[PDB]
């Protein structure tokens, strides 16, 4: 786990993305990006002159913490989904184009220590239903079905800092929600609103998944 | 049995509990969607129209795309008997309009070519409902818009053929009567056995099971 | 449940607190939007015309463009919530003149073709009204021009065929009266249950309230 | 008769098919085809990984033993098939497209000992009627007509474990189902269905004979 801790220390010191991007001469899309733990790779240039303009040694601009997560999801999931019809067309409510009768799965989790020793800890995930979060949007909720078996888990995941633990579950969640809307899309045909258009699979990918557990708190 | 082998059967048992088909063509604000649902045993799949205000009780399903339709017409079995199941009573399924199952059924092969799928369409959906028909023991019905009933040759040929009866539907304080009396200005046929006689082929105020009772029964 | 499944609903359910939809046509001067807004309960959405000074109460929008058309349309929905949070009381969404949605919708479209999307126009628009009109429990009423109403039957058929009441009113000292009973010279139609029955389908100094009254309950 | 005993060792343990694979660095498909008797062949490569991985000596993987059963089915057998016609293509119930008059043949077992000593045992096998599993599938049923002449083969059959008796069970099966099936899919002509399309020849294969007898009772 490793994160760059440039949001934090720009909002301390009070300055905004713009003026940064302008005097380290650094492209403001790119900057933005950093500040997130979007980017995969970081130049050397951006890390010298962040740091002689923040006054900050590199030590500080990363956070680092010896422990490693890894989850793989199963090849062949258990999924069954039944077609509503009701007219989607006209009002774009994702329930009335499609109902999923049950989608179950597993994901594997193995908690590598800083020694070379590791934990495996098999999490089973199911649907419970699709929460609508505002009108026009809503978020399917999946919830791990044994959670006392992975008990252990827990204590590894809140040992960390909070701001990897956010990296953590946004990582979780991100995989999460990309996986079950790419099964959808295969089974569900696309419906195109009457009256800028809005097909039904935009809206699917645009859905997203946020799995409702103990294990993870936040 | 080279009887049983091949499909020959027995006449008097096969038409003593047969389903008759029932084609009504009633024009316009007649009451031909009333007769049809007035048991209050009926399942409507209208077609892209609402008209389920005037009927007493049943069920109802709105069609609104082809693919919607042929869903429900292949999982028929299986939805009449949950509502047999809920205590429903259907006895009945009805299409609300023809000429709608042209319209979807053009989109979905959307020439003479054209026509000919959309007449092939028409028959084989008739032949799927009849076996069925045999089978979960429900009366169906058709009902389209005056314009004899509007439409192209290839389909009417086709309904009149397969349909027992066929009746128009007209308002003559007013009394609102359905006449299937031979005619050559509106064509109309109601099928009975020889021994069974119609003595009024005129009914005021008519239900599916009255025109039942008359093709089974003495009029 | 294979029933919810597939959109099969009871019926007994459905026709007991239905919004139905109204269409009034009338000749010059037969006061038909004194009809619609006598309610003092109405949303007119008049099309490049001013009828609002003989209603007393209501919310009237002015529908100047096709485009300013389309925005109401989709934004109904909000509309409704908020005339109902400011306390004003709206049961009924009226459009003042089919030919003038003819007309509008030909310009956005501006042959049999165009004739054809036009109708398409048409159809859609009712589609989308009537999801709403279950959901917001809103009647529907819309008014046009006697010249039957004046317009092109692809048109007039939609409109009949979906209308629940079709009513012409006139005048008859002078008393202004609904008159919806069968008649060859001009064409109204009522839907009501079997059991409930018109005594009367003339109403003088009509509502909608009265009408929705006599097809709910004994005239 | 020899079977491994990986799907009983892993249930007992609990480990997962998913884990196992991913940690021994086995292609799941494989290990799964291997959980069950299926595959023909093994890796000494996968005896090893599994046997340290489990910490099972070889000897724990394999069940052994000595006796061997070998079944020959008859090259001409007798089978009479009346086409039913019926309108199968609407309803996909296979009685409608076609009716077994009578199918009769001999298959001829040979029960070898420990020692070189061999007993022959011959079964005569008869249509008795096509049962309905399932509203969507049947599975034609075959019983033996002489059992009372080889009462003996039953007694060298339930001598084997539980676990050889079920392998032996579906060997018999999965021979008998391929026999009959690509009798019949000879002799009646296909029929593709009006409204993804499952031809009649697709479905007979489909189609599974279980034998009913007193020797076999599992
Ligand atoms: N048997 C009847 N006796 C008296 N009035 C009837 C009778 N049947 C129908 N009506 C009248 O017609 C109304 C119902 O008309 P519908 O059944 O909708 O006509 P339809 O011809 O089936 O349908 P459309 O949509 O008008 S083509 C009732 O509410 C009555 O006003
Ligand atoms: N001899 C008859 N006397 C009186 N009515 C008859 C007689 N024969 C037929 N009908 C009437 O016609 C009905 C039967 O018509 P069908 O025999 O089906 O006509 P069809 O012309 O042979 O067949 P399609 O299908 O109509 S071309 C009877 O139920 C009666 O209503």
């Amino acid at each position: 786990m490793i994160r760059n801790r440039l949001s934090e220390l720009l909002s301390e010191r009070g300055l905004k993305i713009s003026r940064v991007a302008k005097d380290v001469k650094i492209a403001r899309s790119s900057l933005t990006s950093m500040a997130q733990n979007d980017s995969e790779m970081i130049r050397y240039d951006a890390i010298d002159k962040l740091c002689s303009y923040l006054h900050i040694s590199p030590s500080e601009f990363f956070e680092h913490n010896p422990i490693n997560f890894d989850f793989t999801f199963d090849e062949e999931p258990n999924y069954k989904i039944n077609d509503v019809f009701e007219g989607f067309e006209v009002t774009a409510n994702i329930t009335h184009a499609f109902s999923i009768e049950n989608f179950d799965f597993e994901i594997l989790v193995d908690v590598e220590l800083d020694n070379r020793q590791k934990l495996n800890f098999d999490l089973d995930v199911s649907y419970k239903e699709t929460e609508k979060i505002t009108n026009s949007q809503h978020r399917f909720i999946f919830t791990i079905k044994n959670e006392d078996e992975n008990i252990g888990l827990k204590k590894y995941v809140d040992s960390l800092s909070a701001g990897l633990k956010n990296l953590l579950f946004k990582k979780i969640n991100q995989k999460l929600s990309g996986y079950v809307s790419e099964i959808i899309v295969k089974n569900i045909d696309d419906i195109e609103e009457l009256f800028k258009s809005t097909t039904l699979h935009k809206e699917i990918l645009q859905t997203d998944s946020r799995l409702s557990s103990d294990i993870f708190k936040e | 049995d080279i009887l049983t082998q091949l499909g020959v059967k027995d006449i008097s048992k096969q038409n003593a509990n047969k389903f008759y088909k029932f084609a009504i063509y009633g024009k316009f604000g007649t009451g031909k969607t009333t007769f049809l649902t007035k048991d209050n045993n009926a399942l409507v799949l209208d077609i892209n129209e609402d008209g389920t205000t005037v009927t007493e009780d049943g069920a109802v399903v709105q069609i609104k795309n082809y693919k919607h339709f042929s869903a429900v017409i292949k999982m028929l079995p299986k939805i009449i008997e949950q509502l047999r199941e809920n205590g429903k009573q259907i006895d009945v399924v009805v299409i609300e309009t023809i000429q709608k199952l042209r319209d979807i059924t053009m989109d979905d092969i959307m020439t003479f070519n054209d026509w000919g799928e959309c007449a092939t369409r028409i028959v084989s959906i008739y032949r799927y409902i009849s076996k069925l028909q045999e089978h979960y023991q429900f009366h169906l019905a058709i009902s389209g818009h005056e314009g004899t009933i509007e439409a192209q040759d290839q389909i009417k040929k086709a309904v009149i053929s397969q349909s027992d009866v066929l009746a128009r539907m007209t308002i003559e304080t007013y009394q609102y009567v359905l006449n299937a009396e031979p005619s050559n200005l509106f064509e109309t046929k109601i099928r009975h056995s020889s021994n069974i006689k119609i003595n009024n082929k005129r009914f005021i105020n008519p239900s599916i099971n009255d025109v039942v009772q008359a093709i089974r029964n003495g009029n």
